[PDB]
C-alpha cells in the first residue's frame, strides 16, 4: 500500500486501470488514496557451470528486488560482480551474463560485443 | 453451396480481370524493356 | 388538505432535442485515461425529448402524472428557484408507498409514506405587506397520512423564494432510478446563460445521495410553486403567478455508452453504439 | 484450486515449455541479425568521405545515448 | 511504421484478452474463484471449480497457440532480416528487385 | 543427473502476507445514552428509570 | 421459397444437398417442389474517412442484396457511384474501392491498377 | 456442452486456418521473391528458376 500522488473524486471509494485490476483503493481512516502492488513477481533461476567443471550454483530471481548483486534483471546471488567484461557464456537478460572464472567462482558480468 | 449456415465467403479484393491485366502488364514490359523497368523507368 | 382548480386556456407541451445530456457516473470506482464501456440506462442523444413550460405571460400551468419508466432524466434551467420538488408512486391513494423529496426554505425532506395525494400538489408563496420578503404559506402537498419507515433530512439548503421573469442563469439536472428497489439520485448544478436550446456542451452527474428503500414505482409528478402578490386576487381559481421556467422530461433505454475517463477521473464523453454507425465504429475499436 | 491441478498438470509443463521455447526463440533472433560480425568496429575521426555526410547516421558525441539522430527519430515515433 | 507497430498492438491485446478471460464464468455462477469457497462448500462448489479450470485452461491453450503462430512469423521475418542483412548490407547483392 | 550449462527455471517465488487488516472504517457512530448517567437528577430504588 | 426446375420422386418429402442441409420441400398442398434458402447473409461495414478529414461514414453491406449502389461485393449505401477510375485507398472487394474526394463527399469507383 | 462442443470444433477450425494461411504466406513470399528475380530480370542462382 504506496501512498500515490493522484486524487479521487469524493464520492468514489475503488479504483482501475487500463487493464481492468483494481489497485487504486480509498482508505477511509482519514481519506488516504493508497495504490494496491502485488508483492510476488516471476519465479526462481539457477545458474550452473556445469558438469565436471564445478559443483555450486548461482540463484537468480526474475524480477524479485532484494555474495548479492542486484542486476537489472531481478536478483542474483551466488555471483559476484566483476567490472571487467569478457565474453558471455551463459545468459541471464539485459545485457549480464555469468561464467565461471577465477580459487575459481561463479561470476557475473556485462558482456562483450 | 456452403453459405447456409453463416459459413459467408468473402470476394477477393482483385477480380481475375485485374490479375489477367496485371501479367498482361508484367508480359509486355518483359518483352519490350527486359528488365529496365523493374528496376526503374522502362526502355525500348 | 387540497383545492380544485378550474378551467382555462392552457399551451400545449412542445418537443425539444437533447444535444448530449443525460450522462452520470454508472458506479462509484476510479477510472483514469481508459475507456470503459458499460451496460445501464442512460438518456439516448439526439432523441426528442418532452418539455413543459412553467411562465405567466399565457397562465400556464401543467403537472401530468407522467408514467416511470426504467430511469428518468428531469433537466431544468432553474434561475429563482420557482420548483421546489418532486413525488413518486403508483396510484397515490394511500394504498402504497409514495414518495415525497421536497426541498423546502430550510432543509431537504425525503419520505416515502402513504400520504393522501390529492389532483393537483403544489407550494403556494404569499407576499407580507409589512415585510418585503416572500415566504411559503399555502402547504398542500397532501390531505394526510398514516404510517411509514423511512425519512432523510441532510444537511439544510438555501434557495431563494423572490421569482422573477428575468433570464435564467442556472441549469440543473436530476436521475431518477430504480434498481432492485434501490433509488438512484443523481444531479450536479451547472451555470449557463441561455432560454432555450441547451448547449453541447458535456458536464457529468454525480451522485448525492443513495436510498436504500426497496419498493415499487411506475408513475411519477413535479412539483411547482405559484407566487400570491398584490396584483392577484388571492385565490388558486385563475388568478396566480409562476415566474418563468423549464423543466425537460426524458426516458433512460438501456444502451451501451463508452465513456471518455481523462487522468483527473471524471467523464468527458459518452459516444454511443446504437446512435450513428460512425459511434458505432468508435466503439467497437474502443478509441 | 491446485489440487484440482495435478489432473492437469502434464498441460501446464507443455505450456510452460513452449513459453520458454518461444522466449528463447526470440532472444536468438537477435544474435541472428545484428550478430554478424564479432569486431567492434570504430567510426574513424575524420569525416572527409569524398563529400559524403554520414552524420544522420553515425551515432554522434553530443548526446550520452549511442544511436543516430535516424535512430532517435526511430525511437520516439513507435510506442 | 506499420510493421513494428502490429507486433506490439497484437501482443498488448492478447495480454489484455488474457485479462479478460479471468472475468467470466464460464458458464459458472461466479467469475472469482474465491467467492463460490466463500458462500459454498468445496464438496459441493467442485464442479463449478472445475468448470473455471477448464474454462482458464481453453483460455491459455489459445493464447499458447496463438503466440506460438506469431512466433513462426517472427522467425520467418526475423530469417528473412538476417539474409537481407548478410546480403545487401554485409556486401552488395545481383539479386534483382530484392534490396 | 548430468546438468549441463545454462539457464533452468526450476520453481516459483511467491511472498505469503502474514499479517491481515479487515477494519472497513475509522469508527462507529453512536447513540444518546451518556443522559441516562449524566443527568440533573436520578430515581429511586423502589421506581427506578428502565 | 423460391420456385424451384427439379421434381422429385413421387415418394419423397424432403431434399437435402451436398452439404447435407434441407433446402427444398415438397408441398402437400398442391406437391409442388420449393427450395429454400436462408435471408440473412455476412455482416456491415463502415467505411471512414478518417479523423480530421471528414465526419460521414458509408455502410457496406456484405451479401445482402437491396446514394444507393449495387456493387459485386454486397449493397453499399452512402457513397455515390462515379465511372472515372482514380487510385484507390480504402478497399471493399470486388475490384472496387471507396474513397474520398469532389462540396466532396465518399465516392465509389473501380480501382486503377 | 453444445456451446463447448461448437466452440471446440470452431477453434480447431482456426488453428488449421491459421496454419493453413502461414504455409500460403510462406508460399506467396516464395512466389514474389521469383516475380522479382526471374521475371524482373535475370537471376544468377543456379537451380532456382
Ligand atoms: C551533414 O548534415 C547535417 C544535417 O543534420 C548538417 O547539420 C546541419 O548543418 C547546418 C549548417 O550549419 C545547421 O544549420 C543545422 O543546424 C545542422 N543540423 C544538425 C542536426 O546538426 C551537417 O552540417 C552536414 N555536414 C556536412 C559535412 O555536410
Ligand atoms: C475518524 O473518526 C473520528 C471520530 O473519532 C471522526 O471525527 C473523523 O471524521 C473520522 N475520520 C474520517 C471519517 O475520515
Ligand atoms: C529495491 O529495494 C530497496 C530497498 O527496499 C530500494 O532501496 C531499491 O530502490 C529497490 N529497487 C528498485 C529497482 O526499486
Ligand atoms: C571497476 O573499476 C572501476 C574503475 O573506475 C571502479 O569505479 C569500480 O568500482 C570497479 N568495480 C569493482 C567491483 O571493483
Ligand atoms: C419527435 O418526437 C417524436 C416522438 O418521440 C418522433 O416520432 C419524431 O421522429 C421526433 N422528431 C424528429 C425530427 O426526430
Ligand atoms: C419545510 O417543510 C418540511 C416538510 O417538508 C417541514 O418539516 C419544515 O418544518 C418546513 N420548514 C418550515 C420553516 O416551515
Ligand atoms: C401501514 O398500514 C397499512 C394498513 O393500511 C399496512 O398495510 C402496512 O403494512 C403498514 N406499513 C408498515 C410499514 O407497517
Ligand atoms: C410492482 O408493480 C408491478 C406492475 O407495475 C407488479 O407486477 C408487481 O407485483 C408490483 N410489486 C410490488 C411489490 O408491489
Ligand atoms: C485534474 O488533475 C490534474 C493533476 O493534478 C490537473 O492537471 C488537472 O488540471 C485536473 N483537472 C481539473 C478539471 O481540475
Ligand atoms: C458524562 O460527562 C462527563 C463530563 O461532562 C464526560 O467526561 C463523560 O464522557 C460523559 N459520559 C459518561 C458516560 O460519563
Ligand atoms: C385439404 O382439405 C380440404 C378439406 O378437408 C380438402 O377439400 C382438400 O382436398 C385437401 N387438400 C389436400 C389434402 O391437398
Ligand atoms: C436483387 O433484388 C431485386 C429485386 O428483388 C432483383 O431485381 C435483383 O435481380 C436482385 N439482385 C440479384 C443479384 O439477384
Ligand atoms: C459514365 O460514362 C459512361 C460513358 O458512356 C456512361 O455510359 C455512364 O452512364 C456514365 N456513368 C455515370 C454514373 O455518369
Amino acid at each position: 500500500l504506496t501512498e500515490s500522488n493522484k486524487k479521487f473524486l469524493p464520492f468514489q471509494q475503488f479504483g482501475r486501470d487500463i487493464a481492468d485490476t483494481t489497485d487504486a483503493v480509498r482508505d477511509p481512516q482519514t481519506l488516504e488514496i493508497l495504490d494496491i502492488t502485488p508483492c510476488s513477481f516471476g519465479g526462481v533461476s539457477v545458474i550452473t557451470p556445469g558438469t565436471n567443471t564445478s559443483n555450486q550454483v548461482a540463484v537468480l530471481y526474475q524480477d524479485v528486488n532484494c555474495n548479492v548483486f542486484q542486476t537489472r534483471a531481478g536478483c542474483l546471488i551466488g555471483a559476484e560482480h566483476v567490472n571487467n567484461s569478457y565474453e558471455c557464456d551463459i545468459p541471464i537478460g539485459a545485457g549480464i551474463c555469468a561464467s565461471y572464472q577465477t580459487s575459481q567462482s561463479i561470476i557475473a558480468y556485462t558482456m562483450s560485443l | 453451396a456452403q453459405k447456409f449456415n453463416g459459413l459467408t465467403v468473402l470476394p477477393p479484393l482483385l477480380t481475375d480481370e485485374m490479375i489477367a491485366q496485371y501479367t498482361s502488364a508484367l508480359l509486355a514490359g518483359t518483352i519490350t524493356s527486359g528488365w529496365t523497368f523493374g528496376a526503374g523507368p522502362a526502355l525500348q | 388538505q387540497c383545492v380544485n382548480l378550474t378551467t382555462r386556456t392552457q399551451l400545449p407541451p412542445a418537443y425539444t432535442n437533447s444535444f448530449t445530456r443525460g450522462v452520470y457516473y454508472p458506479d462509484k470506482v476510479f477510472r483514469s485515461s481508459v475507456l470503459h464501456s458499460t451496460q445501464d440506462l442512460f438518456l439516448p442523444f439526439f432523441s426528442n425529448v418532452t418539455w413543459f413550460h412553467a411562465i405567466h405571460v399565457t397562465k400556464r400551468f401543467d403537472n401530468p402524472v407522467l408514467p416511470f419508466n426504467d430511469g428518468v432524466y428531469f433537466a431544468s434551467t432553474e434561475k429563482s428557484n420557482i420548483i421546489r420538488g418532486w413525488i413518486f408512486g403508483t396510484t397515490l391513494d394511500s394504498k402504497t408507498q409514495s414518495l415525497l423529496i421536497v426541498n423546502n426554505a430550510t432543509n431537504v425532506v425525503i419520505k416515502v409514506c402513504e400520504f393522501q395525494f390529492c389532483n393537483d400538489p403544489f407550494l403556494g408563496v404569499y407576499y407580507h405587506k409589512n415585510n418585503k420578503s416572500w415566504m411559503e404559506s399555502e402547504f398542500r402537498v397532501y390531505s394526510s397520512a398514516n404510517n411509514c419507515t423511512f425519512e432523510y433530512v441532510s444537511q439544510p439548503f438555501l434557495m431563494d423564494l423572490e421569482g422573477k421573469q428575468g433570464n435564467f442563469k442556472n441549469l440543473r439536472e436530476f436521475v431518477f432510478k430504480n434498481i432492485d428497489g434501490y433509488f438512484k439520485i443523481y444531479s450536479k448544478h451547472t451555470p449557463i446563460n441561455l432560454v432555450r436550446d441547451l448547449p453541447q456542451g458535456f458536464s457529468a452527474l454525480e451522485p448525492l445521495v443513495d436510498l436504500p428503500i426497496g419498493i415499487n414505482i411506475t408513475r411519477f409528478q413535479t412539483l411547482l410553486a405559484l407566487h400570491r402578490s398584490y396584483l392577484t386576487p388571492g385565490d388558486s381559481s385563475s388568478g396566480w403567478t409562476a415566474g418563468a421556467a423549464a423543466y425537460y422530461v426524458g426516458y433512460l433505454q438501456p444502451r451501451t455508452f463508452l465513456l471518455k475517463y481523462n487522468e483527473n477521473g471524471t467523464i468527458t464523453d459518452a459516444v454511443d453504439c446504437a446512435l450513428d454507425p460512425l459511434s458505432e465504429t468508435k466503439c467497437t475499436l474502443k478509441s | 484450486c491446485s489440487n484440482l491441478l495435478l489432473q492437469y498438470g502434464s498441460f501446464c509443463t507443455q505450456l510452460n515449455r513452449a513459453l520458454t521455447g518461444i522466449a528463447v526463440e526470440q532472444d536468438k533472433n537477435t544474435q541472428e541479425v545484428f550478430a554478424q560480425v564479432k569486431q567492434i568496429y570504430k567510426t574513424p575521426p575524420i569525416k572527409d568521405f569524398g563529400g559524403f555526410n554520414f552524420s544522420q547516421i553515425l551515432p554522434d558525441p553530443s548526446k550520452p545515448s549511442k544511436r543516430s539522430p535516424i535512430e532517435d527519430l526511430l525511437f520516439n515515433k513507435v510506442t | 511504421l506499420g510493421k513494428l507497430q502490429d507486433v506490439v498492438n497484437q501482443n498488448a491485446q492478447a495480454l489484455n484478452t488474457l485479462v479478460k478471460q479471468l472475468s467470466s464464468n464460464f458458464g459458472a455462477i461466479s467469475s472469482v474463484l474465491n467467492d463460490i469457497l466463500s458462500r459454498l462448500d468445496p464438496p459441493e462448489a467442485e464442479v463449478q471449480i472445475d468448470r473455471l479450470i477448464t474454462g482458464r485452461l481453453q483460455s491459455l491453450q489459445t493464447y499458447v497457440t496463438q503466440q506460438l503462430i506469431r512466433a513462426a512469423e517472427i522467425r520467418a521475418s526475423a530469417n528473412l532480416a538476417a539474409t537481407k542483412m548478410s546480403e545487401c548490407v554485409l556486401g552488395q547483392s545481383k539479386r534483382v528487385d530484392f534490396c | 543427473f548430468t546438468v549441463e550449462k545454462g539457464i533452468y527455471q526450476t520453481s516459483n517465488f511467491r511472498v505469503q502476507p502474514t499479517e491481515s487488516i479487515v477494519r472497513f472504517p475509522n469508527i462507529t457512530n453512536l447513540c444518546p445514552f451518556g443522559e441516562v448517567f449524566n443527568a440533573t437528577r436520578f430515581a429511586s430504588v423502589y421506581a427506578w428509570n428502565r
